[PDB]
RNA sequence: AUUCAUAAUAACUUUUCGAAUCGCAUGGCCUUGUGCUGGCGAUGGUUCAUUCAAAUUUCUGCCCUAUCAACUUUCGAUGGUA
RNA sequence: GAAACUGCGAAUGGCUCAUUAAAUCAGUUAUCGUUUAUUUGAUAGUUCCUUACAUGGUAUAACUGUGGUAAUUCUAGA
């Protein structure tokens, strides 16, 4: 090729959207954004596969740009948004908000969600940085960038985030013991408390988990994402709260 | 014309790799500017992005920095007179990085006499330089090593060689002589 | 210039004052399948029920939990009509569009059922009407202007005889939103009292006709 | 009529000579219709009522304009007397074509001459427009040196040079070029890339440097030197909003020290001859009129922040002039002092720039007798420059300067620490030593 | 050949057909640019003087200038030129035209007097054409009127008298680059952002700063 | 893990950017000026981050042929410096 | 709301396997070795500094008209 793609096959798709292979040859290609593509909702794929709430691409067009979808208290107009993980999703007229996170089967979970909790956003502080004019700023896992944080926020951090102002409410530290969410790989839906940091120079560093249970699992630290302390997590989980069983 | 990929070398256990497609575009090269000393010409290429990157034909001026007094002053470019790749770009008076260029003197000595209240040649420790520099002073014209690409950013940026490098150099010029 | 010749395209933008100009007040004008009037067997649960249906809001959804354990008939109407009154006006007084819809048809609508008992209720209601209109002008919604009207022509249509009885009370609650310093305000509550004034008969027409021109004379400082 | 008019000049010049100056003198002349006005009448009444259907409305309007007029009969019989007698009143921009047409006729106005040369020696108020008409005649004009008064439009030529707008630059050194000398032929392009932007510091570090190829001559350099310090003048008047625009002027003022020391002098003279000083030394120290104006402090504020950057390039080796270089100076700031004192803390803007130049004044102070110090004679003006400390510092100079060293302080102590100075210490009773005790 | 003629100042143009060839020598080895002289032309443009302004061959391929070769030509031509229009962005065909300098093929040469002669040409001297369109900028409109800075442009605007049938009607441009009461709140609107953008920034920088001061007093 | 982020100094530049743009509405002020102020949102623009990318790139893995055993380096083959 | 200027897209998609045997490719890495339209989040008062901002200047398209040529999505002069 001699350019970006804009195309997506129905089988070149991410196979957590659930896109049965019969209904056409295109998926709809999220749109580049906050999220990366392996690993994002589309606004068509939830509204229409998801909620039932349209039956068509031109329903999704007709909700979007009568202006109801709201992604993390934004009006969102463009139908194949990537709206990803540990979003809120707000539907004005239904009166819904919804935390988009995984369940425990590795898809996507619609999470409904009050008004107070869709108040807030976590997001995993990935860069901290040093900008122009000298301030510092973090740069999250859906690429906000938000300057002046506190001096004691590292890389691998959870912040609580303000949606309606974007700043930082407050954040959660990286240590041992504290309730993590596995987002990538294998066991991606699985809660569970972290016990230890397995550190690699040049490497992946590992990370072995430990949930409820007292089930034992290795995954990466790219695939952690911090929620809270020992079971008290900031976000209300899914059903199962994240348990993989028989 | 030009192009800069590694599929038409030999292998590295001496072989002839056979072609496997037709050359691209994100491995081009373009023709140099062997950049000389005249009236300030520069062209403007565009290159990948929309990035602009300034050719110079023919410069005459240039900016050179004295390093052991931290400065720097805009002078005037006489001749090259050594540069460590080709005595044909010493003959021909191409401006490439790393020359060696004989530029005026008069806007560094008169920095030195309203900085420390003497002349040169014929705060005392302040006031003392090198033997070499001094005799260039007299001379009437500086050593200065470029240290720009002209073919790049269009610009003649140099310092004064001090010095070691003026040590070296000057056994050079006088051995090739 | 207004927009003249409609072009080929389903989907123009109609700026506020242009949804304004082209709005009116006449429901009689207009005409549907009224749910209300179509199925009878209490006019104010029927639009409860429907409204149950359409609308998803927190406030109307709260609004239901009350008054669906309240009401499922008319003695029930009949017996707690000031609890169900005073919800209504609470909820209309925390002024939520999306909850201001189904409010205003069922206060139509109660009244429709409580006619000649609301008279009691009636100046309290017509107060917070008034004050919810001057809030829609505060938030510019052609819906929320519209539907503010139009229950202020169902409360007129309803309560006909009795109003016109009683006109120069009518108008008299009506001039903080007739002589309001907005083109549309006095442009839609004319209307409204319009309607009334073309139901009235010839003796308290002139009786108002009288009080009117006095208290034009009072507000001689006053155009609009 | 603008192409028709240069072929039939030729019949009778003289005419079309007297109409293009008369056409030049009519915006500046007055202009009166001063009628007959009667005594004013009271007649007024809201004949009819005021609807608010428009079309009644305007019906209505009609009525009410006919009868106001039929009521006050005698101001609209003068009124519709003067609309019916109509306009005399020339339109302004009628200086504008008629020195378009002076500017495609340039030979009558070179013949003439003698009625134009007022408007230059006025110095005009036309418009920049009609400025630079009238100057691209100037260049059209052949048999220039000949003119009525050659070295007075010279003079104001060589001004008008020295202006910021460098189109005006360029218009003024086309006239000063087809005024011919065969060392200006020499140098005439030379002048003109001078004015071109883009070739601006390569030209100057080009031939104005010393010791070099291309260089100006030593009798080309005494005949040029106006020219050059005029046009550098120019370049330094950019003001510095942007990177390029700062390192123009900071060019500009690091080529200067090469030339020669009367050059230097002549350029400062400038500078300091756009301002003022005989007014405090034809009086002692006592300001004539109150000229606290903006305009004035703006002048000394840009002759202060040129004479800063001259010390900071030119830290031992300039010269100083009492004429043209410290007497501005005391007076620029004896006027911060008067224009502090004098007016109120409502003018913001004006006190604001009275501070800058207050901080300016005394910056420059300590930075000449830091660079000068011993090198030349100072009993001339000791008095002054003491007076210029001693009216509002000392009185609180240690209520004031005690957190930072101040300007002020540095020049005291450079006052102390040299000998031939300890006159000022002597010349108050002791007043400046008591300030630093 | 057929001389294609235009009077710039009436806007007007005709045609002349020529047949002997002593005028047509008269326009041998001359360019496109230069002048030449309508008595030596003919008799009807006595006191006339022509420029060579154009023309084409005699199988359509028109002259060009810059190319010096009384022939025909394959140049390659881009963007901004004549005789060619690009189809596509960056689209640079080679095409065939026909050099500068007048021979005796040419099919029609086109000419513009410079200077009137002494007689009236019926078409060309004599009748003229209006121009199509007026002024559509402000400033525009107060130079071609010569109006005062002081004075309004909407009063001044030029009209055109349509009709259709028995209605008629007028017409008027909008002035372009008007100031206007939206203009100025616009400048208002981007003065006061600027404004309220710079408080805001040095206020949280304030507060991390003292954020930042009583953990290091901590 | 860095000559990193970032900051500072001195100059340099055929030299950039720092809004002469557009839609709906019309509110607050009052020295009653056609004066001062003001909402929603469209396009744009310097840098930094993000995303869709792109180009290089490390290890390991290809079918038949020794009746193919030497091959590559002038013409760049392997490395060093500019 | 035709036309035309301007902006974007036409570099994706569709077809075929001719070439290529450590080449493509598969799995695994790196960019502390680079460019990135778009999307998304942040981001720029620099007050002054000597002689129009109620808002500078040129053109050109389409169009009117005069033409060429056997002819093309050819185009010239005004």
């Amino acid at each position: 090729a001699r350019g970006p793609k804009k195309h997506l096959k129905r089988l070149a798709a991410p196979h957590h959207w659930l896109l049965d292979k019969l209904s056409g040859c295109y998926a709809p290609r999220p749109s580049a954004g906050p999220h990366k593509l392996r690993e994002s909702l589309p606004l068509i794929v939830f509204l229409r596969n998801r909620l039932k709430y349209a039956l068509n691409g031109r329903e999704v067009k007709a909700i979007l740009m009568q202006r109801h979808v709201k992604v993390d208290g934004k009006v969102r107009t463009d139908t194949t948004y990537p709206a990803g993980f540990m979003d809120v999703i707000t539907l004005d007229a239904t009166n819904e908000n919804f935390r988009l996170v995984y369940d425990v089967k590795g898809r996507f979970a619609v999470h409904r969600i009050t008004d107070e909790e869709a108040s807030y956003k976590l997001g995993k502080v990935k860069k901290v940085q040093l900008g122009k004019k000298g301030v510092p700023y973090v740069v999250t896992h859906d690429g906000r960038t938000i300057r002046y944080p506190d001096p004691n926020i590292k890389v691998n951090d959870t912040v609580k985030i303000d949606l309606a102002s974007g700043k930082i409410t407050d954040f959660i530290k990286f240590d041992a013991g504290k309730l993590v969410y596995v987002t990538g790989g294998r066991n991606l839906g699985r809660i569970g408390t972290i016990v230890h940091k397995e550190r690699h120079d040049g490497g992946f560093d590992l990370v072995h988990i430990k949930d409820s249970l007292d089930n034992t699992f290795v995954t990466r630290l790219n695939n952690v994402f911090v929620i809270g302390e020992q079971g008290k997590p900031y976000i209300s989980l899914p059903k199962g709260k994240g348990i993989k069983l028989s | 014309g030009i192009s800069r990929d590694s599929r038409h070398k030999r292998s590295a256990t001496g072989a002839k790799r056979a072609q496997f497609r037709k050359k691209r575009k994100f491995e081009l090269g373009r023709q140099p500017a062997n950049t000389k000393i005249g009236a300030k010409r520069i062209h403007s290429v565009r290159t990948r992005g929309g990035n602009k990157k300034y050719r110079a034909l023919r410069i005459e001026t240039g900016n050179f920095s004295w390093a052991s007094e931290g400065i720097s002053k805009k002078t005037r470019i006489a001749g090259v007179v050594y540069h460590p790749s080709n005595n044909e770009l010493v003959r021909t008076n191409t401006l490439t990085k790393a020359a060696i260029v004989q530029i005026d003197a008069t806007p560094f000595r008169q920095w030195f006499e309203a900085h420390y209240g003497q002349t040169l040649g014929k705060r005392a420790a302040s006031a003392k330089i090198e033997s070499s520099v001094e005799s260039q002073f007299s001379a009437g014209r500086l050593y200065a090593c470029i240290s720009s690409r002209p073919g790049q950013s269009g610009r003649c940026d140099g310092y004064i060689l001090e010095g070691e490098e003026l040590a070296f150099y000057l056994r050079r010029l006088t051995a090739k002589k | 210039q207004r927009q003249t010749t409609k072009s080929s395209k389903r989907y123009r933008y109609s700026s506020f004052k242009a949804r304004i100009d082209d709005l009116k007040i006449e429901p009689a004008r207009n005409l549907e399948k009224r749910v209300h009037d179509y199925v009878e067997s209490s006019h104010f649960l029927a639009s409860f029920d429907q409204w149950k249906e359409i609308n998803l809001s927190a406030k109307f959804t709260e609004f239901a939990a009350e008054i669906e354990h309240d009401v499922q008939t008319l003695p029930q109407i009949l017996y707690h009509d000031k609890k169900i009154f005073n919800s209504l006006v609470s909820f209309i007084n925390f002024h939520d569009e999306f909850s201001l819809q189904p409010l205003l048809d069922l206060l139509a609508q109660f009244c429709h059922d409580l006619g000649p008992d609301f008279l009691k209720f009636y100046e309290e209601a017509i107060k917070t009407l008034i004050n919810l209109l001057d809030a829609a002008i505060e938030f510019e919604s052609s819906n929320v202007f519209e539907w503010g009207f139009n229950c202020l022509a169902y409360i007129f249509k309803y309560l006909s005889k009795f109003l016109v009885k009683k006109l120069v009370l009518t108008c008299d609650l009506l001039i903080p939103l007739l002589s309001h310093s907005k083109e549309y305000l006095s442009r839609f509550s004319a209307e409204a009292l319009s309607f009334l004034v073309r139901k009235c008969p010839v003796s308290n027409l002139r009786e108002f006709v009288r009080s009117v021109f006095e208290k034009l004379e009072g507000d001689d400082e006053q155009t609009n | 009529v603008f192409d028709t008019l240069p072929n039939v000049y030729t019949k009778d010049e003289a005419l079309v000579w007297k109409l293009v100056l008369s056409f030049i003198k009519l915006p500046d002349e007055n202009q009166n219709l001063d009628y007959y006005q009667p005594l004013l009448e009271d007649g007024a009444n809201k004949v009819l009522w005021d609807s608010s259907v428009v079309r009644l409305r305007d019906t209505i309007d009609t009525f009410s304009h006919i009868w106001s007029k039929y009521s006050t009969q005698n101001t609209s019989i003068i009124s519709t007397t003067i609309e019916r007698r109509g306009n005399t009143t020339y339109p302004i921009l009628i200086r504008n074509q008629a020195l378009k047409v002076m500017l495609s006729i340039p030979q009558v106005a070179e013949n003439h001459f003698v009625d134009i040369a007022p408007f230059v020696y006025n110095d005009f108020s036309w418009t920049e427009v009609d400025r630079n008409v009238f100057l691209k005649t100037l260049s059209k004009f052949k048999n220039i040196k000949n003119v009525y008064s050659a070295t007075e439009l010279h003079d104001h030529l060589m001004v008008l040079l020295g202006s910021r707008n460098t189109d005006v630059q360029k218009l003024a050194l086309d006239a000063l070029l087809a005024y011919k000398n065969p060392t200006l032929n020499k140098y005439r392009d030379n002048l003109k890339n001078l004015l071109d932007d883009t070739l601006f510091k390569d030209e100057i570090t080009t031939f104005l440097t010393e010791n070099g190829s291309q260089s100006i001559k030593a009798e080309d350099e005494k005949v040029v030197m106006p020219y050059v310090l005029r046009i550098f003048f120019g370049r330094a008047q950019v003001p510095p909003t942007s990177g390029q625009k700062r390192s123009r002027k900071i060019a500009v003022i690091s080529v200067l020290p090469n030339f020669k020391k009367p050059y230097i002098n002549d350029f400062l003279s400038l500078a300091s001859e756009r301002l003022d000083y005989n007014y405090f030394f034809g009086n002692s120290h006592q300001i004539n009129s109150s000229k606290a104006t903006l305009k004035t402090i703006r002048r000394m504020t840009g002759f202060v922040n040129i004479v800063n950057s001259t010390l900071s390039v030119l830290r031992t080796n300039f010269p100083l002039h009492t004429n043209s270089v410290l007497q501005p100076l005391i007076y620029s700031i004896a006027m911060a002092y008067y224009v502090l004192d004098t007016e109120s803390t409502e003018e913001v803007h004006l006190r604001k720039m009275a501070s800058n130049l207050r901080q300016q004044g005394l910056k420059c102070l300590s930075s000449v007798f830091e660079f000068v110090g011993n090198t030349f004679d100072w009993s001339t003006s000791m008095e002054d420059i003491y007076a210029v400390v001693v009216k509002p510092r000392i009185s609180h100079f240690s209520d004031e300067n005690l957190q930072q060293p101040s300007s002020l302080l540095r020049l005291f102590l450079y006052w102390a620490h040299n000998p031939s100075l300890y006159q000022f210490l002597y010349y108050d009773e002791f007043a400046t030593a008591t300030a630093l005790m | 050949m057929k001389l294609n003629i235009s009077y710039p100042v009436n806007g007007s143009q005709k045609t002349f057909e020529i047949d002997d060839e002593h005028r047509i020598r008269v326009f041998f080895d001359k360019r496109i640019g230069q002048e030449v002289d309508g008595e030596a032309v003919g008799d009807e443009f006595k006191g006339y003087v022509f420029k060579i302004s154009g023309g084409n061959d005699k199988q359509g391929f028109p002259m060009k200038q810059g190319v010096l070769l009384p022939t025909r030509i394959k140049l390659l031509l881009t963007k901004n030129v004549s005789c060619y229009r690009p189809r596509r962005d960056g689209e640079r065909k080679r095409k065939s035209v026909r050099g500068a300098i007048v021979g005796p093929d040419l099919a029609v040469l086109a000419l513009v007097i410079v200077k009137k002669g002494e007689q009236e040409l019926e078409g060309l001297t004599d009748t003229t054409v209006p121009k199509r369109l007026g002024p559509k900028r402000a400033n525009n409109i107060r130079k071609f009127f010569g109006l005062s800075k002081e004075d309004d442009v909407r009063d001044f605007v030029i009209r055109r008298e349509v009709t259709k049938g028995e209605k008629t009607y007028t017409k008027a441009p909008k002035i372009q680059r008007l100031v206007t009461p939206q203009r100025l709140q616009r400048k208002r609107h981007q003065r006061a952002l600027k404004v309220r953008n710079a408080q805001a920034q040095r206020e949280a920088a304030a507060e991390y700063a003292q954020l930042l001061a009583k953990r290091l007093s901590e």
